[PDB]
């Protein structure tokens, strides 16, 4: 409808949680030039040398593919060189967070998120390895990217804006979304006095997006792909 | 200098095995230092203490646990205005090759099986 | 400024090679063997030195692709980070972004950027609301803080105590919904102006 | 050697796209995650609020905290308020009424708040403004000096 007298403003909101899966780094992999052609023969090197500098060509330039991978990565899993941690004693007010915070119990440190992140996509490397394409793995292992993840989840929900920007300021998460709620545009008197009902949405919510990724093994497929 | 092979045991071969494969020259610590020059599977190296170059698992940097409370709450009462330097490419160097002079220059024969 | 450097040496270096050839120079080929003899050579070391421009002229447009994402990253850093002020966390440098100042460079540019980054900090009580006669009053800009004596208004960014007046909060609510409110008194300036009239 | 040359410049190609990936998620990582991007469909449906990393193989996953409005209602509105004879024009918000009592609120949220002095300001005069409306403004230190 348009009229220049009529007005529409939302009397009730909802909060919904998404997922977006944006590739960092693939598998760094670096074949030699002279076993491709054959092993444990002078007629592939002499006429193989023939040609020239091909293979240190395509060798260093396979090399700087695994160099930059590495780097890709660590302009993006660690954005800080501090550590973060979270504390034993959870009063979030009202919001439960258990479900993507690190599980202590377990062998390796991964949340109930990234559990099931692993089991979802499909030793393979050490087969690579059988037929002469060397897989060289990561500098950041699987433990160490998921504390990377870990810090900066204990850091928006203890320091929140502050430690990206300097040094890590605290200040509780009750607080928190209400400059949260301040800088889109929306008076924190929607967060303190429905704060009971969003803590309800928001737990809710966090369950509809595990039960998506557990039902739904399709949404990785942006991964799956690569 | 510390050798390294890749994706390997040790064979032939300060003989230590890492994730990465068989390291040789260098010493295990068990203690974690900020990393120099980086290897892979959260083992780098290092030039320190009669001194001798050191392999050690990655450290992702100070472990500090930051109080958090319900009336607690932390204001800056005093700031510091920093200049940080950030270096992004350009231009790189304009070419133009030719294709006559470049593959077969001073060659009749070769400039007419090229045209 | 290597990668062109290496990749103008790798260029020139390939001339050297034979390529499957009797010899890298054409004089020597062409002076000794018979021409239709010879034009096998030549075809086979036309289509080695092709191969080899072919593979140069496909690494420059792979390295044209990077060049070409740096520097509209450059643009996309000249636009916010220069001419304006970008609110963008960590686009800018790290800490709260100011001013760009730019330098010219061989080659591309070199940004120096200006900051804004805390120093020291110091522990306070903090409350979400203060409750006075019944209803509840809010920070308008800032949050509650307390040196364990009285309750102040301060913004996040530094600390500037003040006393809790009627323009830097907002009365909304009441004081039984709002969790961890406290109680205290709301300074009205009014009243010792009208004292004294 | 040539099938070799074809894998490694389709290699090349795909370190470009991965470039190109790793880098919108390092921007994404630093404005969703670490601060508040007001950016539109940038970090997501709806008006941003937080954004929580997880580790996931050869690549990362956000999720994205939004605040996106649901129920609305159609209300009537106009620009400002004549009183006096100078125009009364909303210094934060909207002004809105049932078809009883002119209201003033804002476009985020509905909160129903009264025509006082500090939520408006005075600019200009009553002819200029096209859809302005007649309504008496309350004045809050009127009934104090009265008790006085």
């Amino acid at each position: 409808a348009y009229s220049n007298n009529s007005i529409a403003i939302p009397t009730n909101f909802t909060i919904s949680v998404t997922t977006e899966i944006l590739p960092v780094s693939m598998t760094k992999t670096s074949v030699d030039c002279t076993m491709y052609i054959c092993g444990d023969s002078t007629e592939c090197s002499n006429l193989l040398l023939q040609y020239g500098s091909f293979c240190t060509q395509l060798n260093r330039a396979l090399t700087g593919i695994a160099v930059e991978q590495d780097k890709n990565t660590q302009e993006v899993f660690a954005q800080v060189k501090q550590i973060y941690k979270t504390p034993p004693i959870k009063d979030f007010g009202g919001f439960n967070f258990s479900q993507i915070l690190p599980d202590p119990s377990k062998p390796s440190k991964r949340s109930f998120i990234e559990d099931l992140l692993f089991n979802k996509v499909t030793d393979l490397i050490c087969a690579q390895k059988f037929n002469g394409l060397t897989v060289l793995p990561p500098l950041l292992t699987d433990e160490m990217i998921a504390q990377y993840t870990s810090a900066l989840l204990a850091g928006t929900i203890t320091s929140g804006w502050t430690f990206g920007a300097g040094a890590a300021l605290q200040i509780p998460f009750a607080m928190q979304m209400a400059y949260r709620f301040n800088g889109i545009g929306v008076t924190q008197n929607v967060l303190y006095e429905n704060q009971k009902l969003i803590a309800n949405q928001f737990n809710s919510a966090i369950g509809k997006i595990q039960d998506s990724l557990s039902s739904t093994a399709s949404a990785l497929g942006k991964l799956q792909d690569v | 200098v510390a050798v390294l092979y890749q994706g390997v045991n040790c064979t032939e071969v300060n003989v230590f095995q890492t994730r990465a494969g068989c390291l040789i020259g260098a010493e295990h610590v068990n203690n974690s230092y900020e990393c120099d020059i980086p290897i892979g599977a959260g083992i780098c190296a290092s030039y320190q203490t009669s001194q001798s170059i050191i392999a050690y698992t990655m450290s992702l940097g100070v472990e500090n646990s930051v109080a958090y409370s319900n009336n607690s709450i932390a204001i800056p009462t005093n700031f510091t205005i920093s200049v940080t330097t950030e270096i992004l490419p350009v231009s790189m160097t304009k070419t133009s090759v030719d294709c006559t002079m470049y593959i077969c220059g001073d060659s009749t024969e070769c400039s007419n099986l090229l045209l | 400024v290597n990668q062109n450097a290496q990749a103008l040496n790798t260029l020139v270096k390939q001339l050297s090679s034979n390529f499957g050839a009797i010899s890298s120079v054409l004089n020597d080929i062409l002076s000794r063997l018979d021409p239709p003899e010879a034009e096998v050579q030549i075809d086979r070391l036309i289509t080695g030195r092709l191969q080899s421009l072919q593979t140069y002229v496909t690494q420059q447009l792979i390295r044209a692709a990077e060049i070409r994402a740096s520097a509209n990253l450059a643009a996309t850093k000249m636009s916010e980070c220069v001419l304006g002020q970008s609110k963008r966390v960590d686009f800018c440098g790290k800490g709260y972004h100011l001013m760009s100042f730019p330098q010219s460079a061989p080659h591309g540019v070199v940004f120096l950027h200006v900051t804004y980054v805390p120093a020291q900090e110091k522990n306070f009580t903090t409350a979400p609301a203060i409750c006075h006669d019944g209803k509840a009053h809010f920070p308008r800009e800032g949050v509650f803080v307390s040196n364990g004596t009285h309750w102040f208004v301060t913004q996040r960014n530094f600390y500037e105590p003040q006393i809790i007046t009627t323009d830097n909060t907002f009365v909304s609510g009441n004081c039984d919904v709002v969790i961890g409110i406290v109680n205290n008194t709301v300074y009205d300036p009014l009243q010792p102006e009208l004292d004294s009239f």
